[PDB]
């Protein structure tokens, strides 16, 4: 089963960007990443470890 | 903020297991050590006022041309402002001494300092000079390893700012 | 190393900035190899 | 994006009929001031630092709790971010006045700006206040005669207005 | 759509930087280039029917099985659709020539072309011998710069479709 | 170098395209835009002594406290960096006009600017001043479209510094 | 990459030097006649089917090896590849015939080109003969003096000449 | 993703028991259909480009406003995509007959596709048309008596009509 | 749920292409051998409870200390457990004869076996030996090519365990 | 090329894993269909002469004006090159038949179809008329299995070539 | 990856032939001896395990020096290693046998083995000596008469000794 995760970038993350830095375009906060069951569990691992905040995740 | 401790948490949480004696180790060594970073750290927070004064002095000193007329000096706001900077950064050595960590001084200083100094053109040799005084003045008002975490913190945020 | 720069893509984008981007991906995952017409992904590139 | 020439082109597209004269005239009269464009979109480029700091410190001065410990701006990250955010919002201002067209800072920016702006915390009628105040600095920059040949441009002054207080009013 | 504006925009948010002097000496390019293209759009527009009507004629002579019944061209509809077609690709020329790129060619009718006319059994040698007929009465009907910039947009629909 | 040119050759290359309109409008614009640019490069390398010369004592002048002895300006050596380095600024705002690009400012000058004269504790502002006195008089020793070149440079390179 | 512009700053800048007047006339040529080079990109540009198409015919006819069960050319793929090849070479010719420069031939078409040909086992003195055959084709449009102010356009025949003889000397 | 096999072992195992009788020998008579259910799939298969060029015919015959500027299919680019979709709905459709089941279908193909033609502004009843006549089209190509033997798989004929109306009432 | 026709489907919907003439083999292939592997299914479904009972016998006499107190095999509870898991193990079989695929024990037994079976201490070698009794069992009770088909499961999800 | 054993064994080999029941199972029907499939390549390759010239004629039927003068079948060189084109049509059905597959055919002709095509302007509904020819010829010869096994790859050829 | 109808097409293809009747005959041998094939690929499937671990305890029977510390087996990580690098021959091997074609096992099991093993370390000689220990085990399976009927299976036989030891070649 899929599974959409919308990933809400906060102030743990900013905090994280500020130190490391932007190696990458900066990006709004707010976008859904859609996963497959397979993937859910290393992707919201991976999320909290960037110290996103996830809002919602709705399956599909 | 990257406390050792922090650290610890996040290693075993990245490699995902749980916390073997490795880092249990580092976890004591930090604990033994807290009694001289927090004794540094009210010795620190007790002698504020003059630190920061003597700080606002020796950058005046080294700088005289600062406070003429016509740039970033005169105006007595502005020296209420240097102030008030050499207040920050101290109080963040103060919390990065009772962390055992460089956390409060990465997250409250450094992270986005240069951008800020161009931006406002503020020379972070006068910082740099201000730390120097603070590192002098607290070469005496401590001793012993309190001393060494002192000196090693103040140190971090003038290799920071340079 | 210099000259080529970074393609990014976001989720809103036109059509140029679309296919650039794709011959961009292809030049690079698939070595320097040529992929005919018969080897190009239609339903992955839609789903881009 | 989409520029004023890619504006008409749409809406003859859309009705599927050839560009008539009067939008070929409009056309037109906007590539003879395109020298005048050019020259405004410069002034804006080359003061731009200029402009960021003298927004960022009538701001400041105005709002003193942005500044003190606790305020949405109080940190040297925070302070950064505050300064990225108004070059940012001018880079897309000056991109709308070089194209004529809103589009290049409505499309990507400003939609997920505002769920950006409430999620973070950031007061919004401060950062709306903050591109006002940059609106007002670069006004002055605009309008500088020297070193460019004496003339009109009373239609860029407007456009450009147009676009500042439109992402202002956007972010607010 | 790609013009000389719209590329300038996009490398200059591309790498996150303002406008420059590179990209507002393009953009002065296409501010002097204007006058011609508006000529040849204006040009082209007025003549539009008899430009379509010959290119229709010029595809007719050239693939005179394409009329025999059985075949594409045969019926009314099918020329109807043919002039329509034609039609399509002078507007889109047009649009291209007042924008100063080929941003309304290449979205318009380029994105697309090759599988549509798979489809639909369209050969491409129709709209290019169309498009050389609609090429050679540029060359009368313009003459200057408006004559090189008619041209150059129509050879790249011409590429596009061999 | 990222001059007008070699970006338009470059994206047309990462795009495997051929060189379409807007391209040829943008090396146009740039072949015209030659002679004003020309003719800038000229008038400052005919004048490259009293302009770097003049720059050096602007700074000197609104920076007098580098001049004592103790600081960074003391001694012919340093005086003659000084020279060398506003030199070197003015060289390459005149390969950027003979280039039409900012690409010979940016690879030699921007590239690598900040982390330099952190290390070697050169403050920016001097050189924004020697640019601003280089500015001043291009104001005078050009007119037209040239004036507007050379200034457009200039204060890229200004930009770059603060 | 480099133009010819970029050329003469760089041997300024080894030297040390400002740009000496007789560099900046040379340049000034250079940008003065930049017109015809425009045409001349635009011909190269505009007929490219064109003149692959000519080229492979004539190749494959003197040639028949390439095309025959067992020759290099034989699948569609390998066809594709090599009228990929030409596309490729021809692109780039344009392209340093619009800058006046062949570092773009060297630095990109042809960086590592020969040792591809030799692991792929493709015989460089047909891909050679190919390039000869695209320029003959090319010199036919180049000179065209349809649509285009007659001319002295004989600096820009050498010039591509030698861009397409490089390649196959690069190749072969 | 699932099978019709997979469907009844679903069944067994939330059941908790092992294949009941009926169940198994309901799955031995799809296995000797299966054979009918290859022709059926390679019908499908070998005239798809046949089906779709059908469909698209008579669907802009019915719907003129598609391909007038505004419409849906109107750019290249938007007919390109419409086809597209059409031969991805034909694929999907020729799994779940393959299968046995139409669960390939939705899980794969049709997930999300109505708001995504929704956000398009794709009218979702002209995709349901379309479906419908490639339904047409697939049914007469399916009843093809020859190239094949003859027998009844009515039975067939049924379950794809099925899969069709099932895509197209998922699409509106 | 991978089968022969959940591969033939996976592949042709990866490459996004029809199924065409290999897969519909590979199908073919499948359905010819659904037969035995039916009526393989049919047999060891009718025999399951002997099937069970003689390999929890078997597992209890290669393993007589697990019958005494103090080890797993003690007690009624973890004997019907012991019979609950053969069974499960002869269900899952039989779902892979009827469905053609090694998809079924993959999904139900060997996804997540080996880490469930060290947390409840489960010795593989127990569920080995039940499944080379019932190995014994089926070389008897089945014929031909059923035979090899509950051969080549069984050893499957011995291999699996082992 | 990817023939039924190729998947089997590339699957495996991907998943790093043995071959399991299902691969054998899909190996089993490539190794029964293997006797119409060699049967039809057998045949084809007896009646190869007379069904590449049956097919050259049915294209000059279809397409009479490709032999006029200055068109594309003008010529014996060009229809010799026609009886070439379907001799090697042919050629690739009769090996897919032969590896149970579209391997053959998906590497050495549909790789590269359409821009060889597009290239030398070769319309592929000439050998879609060609390819039809050979279907209805096979029709006659070719009873059984052997006539699906055979339209399956002129199927997938004329497939790819709309 | 070829197998033997792979590989004959390969062959007639280069010559430009259609197959002749004799390579006809010879690939419809291989396909009627198939079932014999099949059978020989499922005995290495299955006692895989067995053959490994026969293989190992005969080769650290013979060769203590790897098992000891500073041998090549020493640790845990080296003897899984080692088991693994086994596993993995076999699974060539086995994919080989089923091709008919030993192309599999050299494009990607042997490819650069012995230049990857001498890199590392590993004496060559013991990883072909556990490849014929591997290859004297395989055997006693695939010389089971139980559970198959009784047949004709020397060529295959051979064929896997054949590609066994190609392997211990190549390796040392
Ligand atoms: C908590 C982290 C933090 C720090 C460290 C910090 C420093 C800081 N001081 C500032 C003002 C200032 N700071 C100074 C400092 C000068 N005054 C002179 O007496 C001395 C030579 C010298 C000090 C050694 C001056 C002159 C200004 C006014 C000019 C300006 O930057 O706008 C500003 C610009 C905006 C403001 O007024 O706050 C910052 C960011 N702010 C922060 O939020
Ligand atoms: C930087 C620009 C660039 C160039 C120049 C380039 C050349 C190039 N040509 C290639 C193959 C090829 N090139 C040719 C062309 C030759 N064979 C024919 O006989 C002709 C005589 C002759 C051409 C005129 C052929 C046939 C192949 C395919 C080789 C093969 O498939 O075995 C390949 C291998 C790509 C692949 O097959 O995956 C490259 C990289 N690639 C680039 O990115
Ligand atoms: C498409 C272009 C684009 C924009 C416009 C954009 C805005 C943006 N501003 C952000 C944070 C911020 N933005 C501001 C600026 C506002 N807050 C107030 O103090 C100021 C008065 C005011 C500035 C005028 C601040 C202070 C933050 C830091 C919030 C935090 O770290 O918690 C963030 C979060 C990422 C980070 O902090 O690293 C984004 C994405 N991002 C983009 O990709
Ligand atoms: C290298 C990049 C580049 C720049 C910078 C550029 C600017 C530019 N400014 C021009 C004059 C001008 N510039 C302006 C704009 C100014 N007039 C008022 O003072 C306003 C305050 C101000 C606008 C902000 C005007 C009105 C003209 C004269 C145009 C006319 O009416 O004919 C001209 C035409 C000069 C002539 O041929 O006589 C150019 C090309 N062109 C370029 O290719
Ligand atoms: C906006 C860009 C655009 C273009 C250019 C375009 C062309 C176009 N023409 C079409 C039909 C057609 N067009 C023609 C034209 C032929 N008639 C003959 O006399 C001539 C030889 C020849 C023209 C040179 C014919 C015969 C058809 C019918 C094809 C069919 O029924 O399948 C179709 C199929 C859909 C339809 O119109 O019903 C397209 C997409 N469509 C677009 O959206
Ligand atoms: C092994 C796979 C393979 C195929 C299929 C193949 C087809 C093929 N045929 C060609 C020539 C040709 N083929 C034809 C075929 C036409 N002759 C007319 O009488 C008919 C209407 C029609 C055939 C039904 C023609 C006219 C040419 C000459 C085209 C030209 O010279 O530009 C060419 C161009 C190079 C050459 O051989 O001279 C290719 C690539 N080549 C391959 O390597
Ligand atoms: C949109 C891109 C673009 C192009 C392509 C372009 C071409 C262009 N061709 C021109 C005339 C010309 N074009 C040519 C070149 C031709 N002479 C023939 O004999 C040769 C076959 C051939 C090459 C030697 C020549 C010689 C001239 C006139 C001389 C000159 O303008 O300096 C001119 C100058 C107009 C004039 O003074 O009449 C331009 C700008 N301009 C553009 O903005
Ligand atoms: C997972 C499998 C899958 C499916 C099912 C799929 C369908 C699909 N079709 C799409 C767009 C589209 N689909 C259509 C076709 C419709 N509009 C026409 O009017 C017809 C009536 C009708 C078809 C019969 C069109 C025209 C678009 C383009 C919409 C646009 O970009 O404006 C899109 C959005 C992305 C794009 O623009 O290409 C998807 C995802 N894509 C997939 O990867
Ligand atoms: C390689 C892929 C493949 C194909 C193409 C294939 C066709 C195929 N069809 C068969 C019989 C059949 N096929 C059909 C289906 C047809 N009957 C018509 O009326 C319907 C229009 C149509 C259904 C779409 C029927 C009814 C039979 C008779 C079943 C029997 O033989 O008892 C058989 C078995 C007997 C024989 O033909 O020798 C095969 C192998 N098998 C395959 O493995
Ligand atoms: C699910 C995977 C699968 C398998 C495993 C499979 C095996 C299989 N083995 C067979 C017979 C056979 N198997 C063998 C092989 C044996 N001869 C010697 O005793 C050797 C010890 C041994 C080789 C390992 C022989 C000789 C036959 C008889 C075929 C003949 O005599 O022509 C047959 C033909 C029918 C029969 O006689 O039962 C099949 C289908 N088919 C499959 O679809």
């Amino acid at each position: 089963r899929i599974y959409k995760i919308t990933v809400s970038e906060a102030g743990a993350y900013a905090t994280n960007k500020h130190r490391t830095g932007y190696r990458a375009p900066i990006r709004q906060s707010n976008y859904t990443l859609t996963v497959p069951y397979d993937r859910f569990l290393p992707e919201m691992i991976r999320l909290h470890q960037s110290g996103a905040k996830i809002v919602n995740v709705t399956s599909v | 903020s990257r406390t050792v401790i922090t650290e610890v948490i996040a290693t075993a949480d990245s490699q995902g297991r749980f916390l073997n004696s490795t880092e249990l180790q580092a976890a004591f060594g930090r604990f033994e050590r807290a009694v001289p970073a927090i004794e540094a750290a009210r010795a620190l927070t007790k002698n504020q006022d003059a630190l920061v004064k003597g700080a606002v002095q020796a950058v005046f000193k080294k700088f005289p041309y600062v406070t003429q007329p016509g740039e970033k000096g005169y105006g007595d706001s502005n020296q209420a402002k240097c102030a008030r900077d050499i207040g920050y950064y101290l109080r963040f050595i103060t919390y990065s001494l009772v962390a055992s960590g460089t956390g409060p001084l990465d997250d409250y200083v450094i992270a986005g300092l240069r951008e800020v100094n161009r931006a406002f053109n503020l020379n972070p040799l006068w910082y740099i000079e201000a730390l120097n005084y603070i590192k002098g003045e607290t070469g005496k008002l401590l001793s012993g390893q309190s001393k060494t975490e002192a000196l090693l913190y103040i140190d971090h945020a003038i290799n920071a700012l340079s | 190393a210099t000259e080529n720069p970074k393609v990014t893509l976001r989720a809103p984008f036109t059509s140029e900035e679309f296919q650039g981007a794709l011959y961009a991906i292809y030049r690079h995952i698939f070595g320097n190899t040529y992929v005919m017409e018969s080897e190009r992904p239609t339903t992955a590139e839609s789903q881009l | 994006m989409n520029d004023v020439f890619t504006r008409a082109i749409a809406q003859a597209d859309l009705k599927g009929s050839f560009l008539l004269e009067s939008d070929l005239d409009k056309l037109a009269s906007f590539a003879k001031e395109g020298v005048k464009r050019l020259d405004a979109v410069a002034a804006l480029t080359n003061n731009a630092p200029a402009i960021i700091s003298d927004a960022a410190h009538k701001l400041f001065a105005e709002q003193q709790e942005l500044i003190q410990p606790g305020g949405n701006a109080y940190p040297h990250r925070r302070m950064a971010a505050c300064l990225r955010d108004m070059e940012i919002i001018l880079r897309y201002v000056s991109y709308a006045l070089l194209a004529g067209d809103a589009s290049v800072l409505d499309d990507r920016c400003l939609n997920g700006l505002r769920e950006t702006y409430n999620a973070l915390g950031t007061p919004t009628q401060s950062v709306a206040r903050a591109v006002q105040l940059m609106k007002d600095a670069a006004m002055v920059h605009l309008k500088s005669t020297a070193n460019v040949t004496v003339g009109d441009c009373s239609s860029l002054y407007s456009e450009a207005a147009t676009y500042f207080d439109k992402a202002a009013a956007s972010i607010a």
